[PDB]
């Protein structure tokens, strides 16, 4: 039943700019905060940014200044805006909800998409 | 069964308003375990280390009230790792009252920030494993707003960290508390 699906990954030159969208079902939306985390082989796991209707936006050291995280509420949609993308941002990118009562801003995430790639060429 | 110490940081970033939390939130967990044969200890933290009660003096008179309204806030530095490691040799030894065969607990409250500790995480974390330290974090102010804070309350909590790391304005920490009790 629950479902959070990445898609808009793909090839992108340097100094590019993609749109993930992360499209859920399966759970009560308003329920949960939702962020995106990134993992390219032989590299360490990252977060990298979060949204919560009460707690508000999260971004990591990598993505403040060229990311935007965004909801669609009314289609249960999260959207990762991320512009000047670079060869070291390639990796696999997840998105993940987290219970928002917890209030940690997706530290934690209690469910994971199955990861759409992303890869950035010169 | 268990011996539960608090380990509140009251360095003077944490603002009047945050300190005061942490004792309420300090004062509804020993409330929950008052029909149970728990016992509570507490240190407060900064560049230096109050031990406002031990594992005996909670023995001799177990009011939540009288040993947590009288405590004031140090203000300082945070010594977040020292004060990890005076718990795990002190407060948990049984000259302060901690029952062998108890469940170890420390509930660390902080907002990540640790300052001036000759200390690192490193040198104390394992050994806190070794003993049977199970160790929660409640995070205040803004811990869970910058990557270097939350790596913090990462670090310090026992693992999975979801299970033992929550914000201090939710029930959440002690309702899972209560549930592994």
């Amino acid at each position: 039943q629950v479902q959070l699906v990445e898609s808009g990954g793909g090839l992108v030159q340097a100094g590019g700019s993609l749109r993930l969208s992360c499209t859920t079902s399966g759970f009560t939306f308003d329920d949960y905060a939702i962020g995106w985390f990134r993992q390219a082989p032989g590299k360490e796991r990252e977060g990298v940014s979060c949204i919560s209707s009460s707690e508000g936006k999260y971004y990591s050291d990598s993505a403040k200044g060229r990311f935007t995280i965004s909801s669609d509420n009314a289609k249960n949609t999260v959207y990762l805006q991320m512009n000047n993308l670079k060869p070291e941002d390639t990796a696999v990118y997840y998105c993940a909800a987290e219970w928002n009562n917890f209030g940690r801003l997706c530290m934690y995430p209690d469910y994971w998409g199955q990861g759409t790639q992303v890869t950035v060429s010169s | 069964e268990s011996d539960i110490v608090f380990l509140i940081d009251g360095s003077g970033s944490i603002n009047n308003i945050d300190f005061q939390k942490m004792k309420e939130f300090v004062s509804t967990v020993m409330e929950q375990f008052k029909k149970s044969k728990t016992l509570f200890s507490l240190m407060q933290y900064s560049d230096e280390f109050r031990i406002h009660f031990t594992f005996n003096d909670f023995k001799r008179n177990p009011s939540p009230r009288s040993h947590v309204s009288p405590i004031k806030q140090l203000n300082g530095r945070t010594k977040t790792a020292s004060g990890i490691r005076k718990v795990v040799r002190e407060l948990f030894h049984k000259t302060n009252g901690a029952r062998e065969n108890a469940a170890k607990i420390l509930v660390v409250i902080t907002d990540g920030e640790k300052f001036g500790d000759p200390l690192d995480y490193k040198d104390v974390i394992p050994e806190a494993d070794r003993a049977g330290v199970i160790r929660y974090v409640i995070g205040v102010g803004n811990a869970f707003n910058k990557p270097q804070s939350r790596r913090e309350l990462d670090t310090i909590a026992s693992k999975p960290a979801g299970e033992h790391v929550f914000q201090v304005d939710n029930f959440e920490a002690l309702n899972t508390i209560q549930n592994q009790l």
